[PDB]
């Protein structure tokens, strides 16, 4: 494990080859999750890019957070996508949380500490525990098949994951940077493998 | 996993003085100014009572003589004035990762 | 009031198994984890694991991953721990404790169940 606190992975160039793979102590397939992230990129005005790619042997794009140039955010589980439209956007470090639940199908997407509308997606699905989690790229195949035109150029960190949908109160505690412990992916106790020209540098955001 | 090594094993204190109990983590357990260390009091025959959370946050219903401190690998619990009620055994715990671990404890003796 | 009430002392033989309960009361059982922790008589503390009642999901100290099995009943706010093929080395007080399921401080504790093997 490494304490990545106050450091972030910086992706200065567009390539298919720069990524970092994160290893999770998963065992049972997920019935719910939260991922919270912090990232800065200027690409949002120019093209779509992968913010968080989760893939499994049976389903590439098993969880994905993406930006679509003309549309805003999109969220995918189990190969099925919902939009979270954001037509006017500003360049700054953005914190987000996504959370999803199999029992309800309800998707919550939080942007810079405010929820979007609670949506619905993939009610009843189950997410594979043999996950290739990749930062910096979108996966067309388990652990690979990256597309350079979908890579992130920018800076990503404070990536945390839970086995469960956080409360609004808990998402607010995380956004304000109070003390919390994630139980599926923990930024202070991270297990990861960097490849290509990726650098670890002190974070731009507070 | 994180070892917490805790010292001394027991502590003989007069009423009215200061008890200082120390805990060493094998790792830094501070990030972003918080530190994932917790202190409990257990009286014999009772379950532990949380005293201090995150090295220094005094829990509600705890007297002001209890005051935790520290950062990084090195933490302490002070009791001052140490008082007859404080005849107890004290444990540090971390919240940094799984598994959660406890110190071996210290027993405070008047 | 917020409290945890456990099932009380279990007496059992080598090669048996015991299941001890932890009734939570006075709070929303779903909003918190239940932790379980071992204490040998006069010696230390030994964390067993957790259960998330919200997700029915558990993790264990690697010394217990084949000894223990935690479960909950959400219909009656009762946590359990089952101890498998228990042996004299398993004789201890076993406490259940709450934590707010983001922060792993053990906020409130049950009285403990003594198991004498």
């Amino acid at each position: 494990q490494t304490d990545m606190s106050r450091k972030a992975f910086v992706f200065p160039k567009e390539s298919d080859t720069s990524y970092v793979s994160l290893k999770a102590p998963l065992t049972k397939p997920l019935k719910a999750f939260t991922v919270c992230l912090h990232f800065y990129t200027e690409l949002s005005s120019t093209r779509g890019y992968s913010i968080f790619s989760y893939a499994t042997k049976r389903q590439d794009n098993e969880i994905l957070i993406f930006w679509s140039k003309d549309i805003g955010y999109s969220f995918t589980v189990g190969g099925s996508e919902i939009l979270f439209e954001v037509p006017e956007v500003t360049v700054a470090p953005v914190h987000i949380c996504t959370s999803w639940e199999s029992a309800s199908g309800i998707v919550e997407f939080w942007v810079d500490g405010k929820p979007r509308v609670r949506k619905s997606l993939k009610k009843g699905y189950t997410v594979g525990a043999e996950a290739s989690i990749i930062l910096g790229q979108e996966q067309d195949s388990f652990g690979g098949n990256f597309e350079g035109s979908q890579s992130l150029v920018g800076d990503i960190g404070n990536v945390n994951m839970w086995d469960f949908v956080l409360s609004p109160d808990e998402i607010n505690t995380i956004y304000l940077g109070g003390p919390f412990s994630p139980n599926v992916l923990n930024w202070r106790a991270l297990k990861y493998e960097v490849q290509g020209e990726v650098f670890t540098k002190p974070q731009l955001w507070p | 996993d994180i070892v917490l090594t805790q010292s001394p094993a027991s502590l003989a204190v007069s009423l009215g003085q200061r008890a200082t109990i120390s805990c060493r983590a094998s790792q830094s357990v501070s990030t972003s100014g918080y530190s994932y260390i917790h202190w409990y009091q257990q009286k014999p025959g009772h379950p532990p009572k949380l005293l201090i959370k995150y090295a220094s946050n005094l829990d509600s219903g705890v007297p002001a003589r209890f005051s935790g401190s520290g950062s990084g690998t090195d933490f302490t619990l002070n009791i001052h004035p140490v008082e007859e009620e404080d005849a107890a055994t004290y444990f540090c715990q971390h919240s940094w990762e799984l598994p959660l671990t406890f110190g071996a404890g210290t027993k405070l003796e008047i | 009031q917020v409290q945890l009430q456990q099932s009380g002392t279990e007496l059992s033989k080598p090669g048996t198994g015991v299941k001890m309960s932890c009734k939570a009361s006075g709070y929303t059982f779903i909003s918190y984890w239940m932790h379980w922790v071992k204490q040998r008589p006069g010696q230390g503390l030994e964390w067993i694991g957790y259960i998330n009642p919200s997700t029915d999901s558990t993790d264990y100290n690697q010394n217990f991953k084949d000894k223990a099995t935690m479960t909950v009943d959400k219909s009656s706010t009762t946590a359990y721990m089952q101890l498998s093929t228990i042996t004299s080395e398993d004789s201890a007080v076993y406490f259940c404790a709450r934590s707010h399921y983001l922060s792993w401080d053990f906020d409130v504790w049950g009285a403990g169940t003594t198991v004498t093997v």
